[PDB]
RNA sequence: CCUCCUAAAGAGUAACGGAGGAGCACGAAGGUUGGCUAAUCCUGGUCGGACAUCAGGAGGUUAGUGCAAUGGCAUAAGCCAGCUUGACUGCGAGCGUGACGGCGCGAGCAGGUGCGAAAGCAGGUCAUAGUGAUCCGGUGGUUCUGAAUGGAAGGGCCAUC
RNA sequence: CAACCCGAUGCAAACUGCGAAUACCGGAGAAUGUUAUCACGGGAGACACACGGCGGGUGCUAACGUCCGUC
RNA sequence: GCCUGGCGGCCGUAGCGCGGUGGUCCCACCUGACCCCAUGCCGAACUCAGAAGUGAAACGCCGUAGCGCCGAUGGUAGUGUGGGGUCUCCCCAUGCGAGAGUAGGGAACUGCCAGGC
């Protein structure tokens, strides 16, 4: 599957951010949205987490999933988490290839503010 | 055997230099590759390889 | 995309109300030609094959992607490694536009043909066939040429299965037999 | 008459029998021959028992052999002294213990068959017994 | 005959079994060539060239079993 | 010298016990980053033949590890490619293993590197064989010594044959 | 005639999808033990062991045989 | 609370097979592709810009026991200590007590955040 593939292809990172227990930026891409929840180091419990999906972002947005969408997201996630306190973190592009949508609301959120 | 003994020297003036081996026969040209010599304290280029 | 919208034209339809599929997804659609070009014996010459593989682009524009040998196991030869290829599957424009080069100027352009084998049939309408020779068709200046020639072809459609793979395919005036 | 046609070792170690076999009950013919007893079976014996065994039943009915040698065993020539490689395997032996069925008769009375193991089982080391079939 | 020869010591094996007192970086596991036979987790790990289960800061021994099908796993817990 | 068994479920162990291997290979077969995942069979397809290449299905470490055997490997240690020289230098908490000489594992520190966007990884190869103490000398470096003083020969120290 | 596969049946020191007793390592605690324990130093002798019980290799599950482990 | 997605916890009573079911919330497939980026050929995958279409496939859920899988109780095997019979093997007291097989169980359970009703 797709997915799978996708998945297993980022499972070591997935894993070795783990051996080092730091709290991960996670960002989830998909055709119509873009995802971004900041997990603690034992993975279980979430901190922050800004999306497309939510009604207050996508409400200024032209078309979520569309780079400026997977942008404006990162930076309210660096917002937010940073209120929250939770600055300078790991980023997981988690099996997809960090260079469009990914390589945005990543640095979009790294000149938001968060540190990595 | 065969494997040959190698040297390599460092680029700069300094008398400094490593310590390999290389196949003589399959691979005619000489290694050149770079290291760190404490002298200069710096990284460099090494060459003399057979 | 010329033929391309014969089949979300009249065709589809016709196969919908062939067995009423459900959805306008369960109509078995045309995935990839897939071309192949078995080169043979290279180690000889290992010369003919670069032409074989001009050959093969002769066709579909898409570059030819020599083969390399596998399991090495071989009273043939292959060791491995070494040439012995060049498949070059069809995609979406260059997937209709060729089978708008074939199956009207080609499969026609026959040699015999007293009817096409409609027995290809698997679990996925998927329907290959071999030409036995280069066709002729359009390579270039086509006379010199080289020995013979020849090549595969798949059709590897999206059918459900080969009961239904028939079916398709024959929406477009497919040679086949009776 | 009767070896493994391949073996990964060419000679198998020694260690010893311990009591109770898992081939107990018969699972194929209908009648047998049981163990009673401890040994191992010259395999050049579970023919010359099987031979007598079947010239008796004549053709008729069918035969079994639950057993096999599949192990070395091997002997040392004589004049030689100790401690010069293990010698070589000579024969092949069949490790049996007590319950072990032997063999196995079925397409016959339980009268041309308890007189042909009786027959059958004297060729044997290790005692033996008649077997009936066990519903259960 | 032409039979004989083989290897030495090469000792490999569980130095630190159960919680030990685990210095700031003792054995635990040599036992070579082991990738799978144990392996590394929390606050112990390096799993050396040879595959020995080194052992980071100092403390009691865990010793488990997780996720990747069983798989052993050794873990370290501060006393 | 290395592998398995004997070796009695920590280590360790004998025989002229049962089996095999090593005296190397590699400037990439090392490092890193991005990506990839086999054997086998079934059906269909020009020349394609039991078995080259193409398609689909089944299957799931039965493949593949540069070379023995054992353990291990999908987060792959298997396979492909880009950039590269960490196969760096000085050290090293603390350990394992040895009668000893000695061998092995090692986080982390300092200086400098390579790859990555980053966390990070890299002090050679999946690991365990692939080796020779000492002496006597050979080569290069160094202002350590230099038999009246200055030099030099010789000696020391570091690298190395 | 017979490969794979299904069912039923055995065998394995160098088979294991299972798996003890127990030995070993560590932690806690009482009691008993003329610190039995550890380290440093003065003095040694000894490196031909034999039989018996248990687990084994070798031999013939031969030897007051032979070679290991253990009491 | 129900449903979906993301990250996990446990890793087969959690898996597979089979039958059914869910869609502009979500998810997918899906549309377009000169481009960012990509094919040792291919926009298949990777990637970007997104309509129109569909739950077919995939995925999730529901049921079903055909197969995996979990699995007692009893007995059996072995074994530490003490004793005994004894030609290479057993037996008794005692503590420990399998493996397989049988009864049976079984179509996972759960935490955190978000979105929809
Ligand atoms: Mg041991
Ligand atoms: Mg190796
Ligand atoms: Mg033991
Ligand atoms: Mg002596
Ligand atoms: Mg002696
Ligand atoms: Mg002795
Ligand atoms: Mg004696």
């Amino acid at each position: 599957d797709k997915k799978s593939a996708r998945i297993r292809r980022a499972t070591r990172a997935r894993r070795k951010l783990q051996e080092l227990g730091a709290t991960r930026l996670v960002v989830h891409r998909t055709p119509r949205h873009i995802y971004a929840q900041v997990i603690a180091p034992n993975g279980s419990e979430v901190l922050v987490a800004a999306s497309t999906v939510e009604k207050a972002i996508a409400e200024q947005l032209k078309y979520t999933g569309n780079k400026d969408a997977a942008a404006a997201v990162g930076k309210a996630v660096a917002e937010r988490a940073l209120e929250k306190g939770i600055k300078d973190v790991s980023f997981d592009r988690s099996g997809f290839q960090y260079h469009g949508r990914v390589q945005a609301l990543a640095d979009a959120a790294r000149e938001a503010g968060l540190q990595f | 055997g065969i494997r040959e003994k190698i040297k390599l020297v460092s680029s700069a003036g300094t008398g400094h230099f490593y310590t390999t081996t290389k196949n003589k026969r399959t691979k005619p040209e000489k290694l050149e590759l770079k290291k760190f010599d404490p002298v200069v304290r710096q990284h460099v280029i090494y060459k003399e390889a057979k | 995309a010329k033929l391309h919208d014969y089949y979300k034209d009249e065709v589809v339809k016709k196969l919908m109300t062939e067995f009423n599929y459900n959805s306008v997804m369960q109509v078995p659609r045309v995935e990839k030609i897939t071309l192949n070009m078995g080169v043979g014996e290279a180690i000889a010459d290992k010369k003919l094959l670069d032409n074989a593989a001009a050959d093969l682009a002769a066709i579909s524009g898409q570059k030819p992607l020599i083969t390399k040998a596998r399991k090495s196991v071989a009273g043939f030869k292959i060791r491995q490694g070494y040439p012995i290829g060049c498949k070059v599957t069809l995609r979406g424009e260059r997937m209709w536009e060729f089978f708008e080069r074939l199956i009207t100027i080609a499969v026609p352009r026959i040699r015999d043909f007293r009817g096409l084998s409609a027995k290809s049939f698997d679990g996925r309408g998927n329907y290959s066939m071999g030409v036995r020779e280069q066709i002729i068709f359009p390579e270039i200046d086509y006379d010199k040429v080289d020995r013979v020639r020849g090549l595969d072809i798949t059709i590897t459609t999206t059918a459900k299965s080969d009961e239904e793979g028939r079916a398709l395919l024959a929406a477009f005036d497919f040679p086949f037999r009776k | 008459m009767l070896q493994p046609k391949r073996t990964k070792f060419r000679k198998m170690h020694k260690g010893r029998n311990r009591g109770l076999a898992q081939g107990t009950d018969v699972s194929f013919g209908s009648f047998g021959l049981k163990a009673v007893g401890r040994g191992r079976l010259t395999a050049r014996q579970i023919e010359a028992a099987r031979r007598a065994m079947t010239r008796a039943v004549k053709r008729q009915g069918k035969i079994w052999i639950r057993v096999f040698p599949d192990k070395p065993i091997t002997e040392k020539p004589l004049a030689v002294r100790m401690g010069k490689g293990k010698g070589n395997v000579e024969y092949w032996v069949a490790l049996i213990q007590p319950g072990k069925v032997l063999y196995e008769m079925d397409g016959v009375p339980e009268e041309l068959a308890r007189e042909a193991f009786k027959l059958a089982a004297a060729k044997l080391p290790i005692k033996t017994t008649f077997v009936t079939k066990t519903v259960m | 005959g032409g039979s004989t020869r083989n290897g030495r010591d090469s000792e490999a094996k569980r130095l630190g079994v159960k919680r030990f007192g685990g210095e700031s970086v003792l054995a635990g596991s040599i036992i070579v060539r082991q990738r799978g036979t144990k392996f590394h987790a929390g606050a112990n790990v390096g799993c050396g060239r040879d595959h020995t289960l080194f052992a980071k800061a100092d403390g009691k021994v865990k010793f488990e079993v997780k996720g990747p099908k069983n798989r052993k796993f050794i873990s370290i817990e501060a006393e």
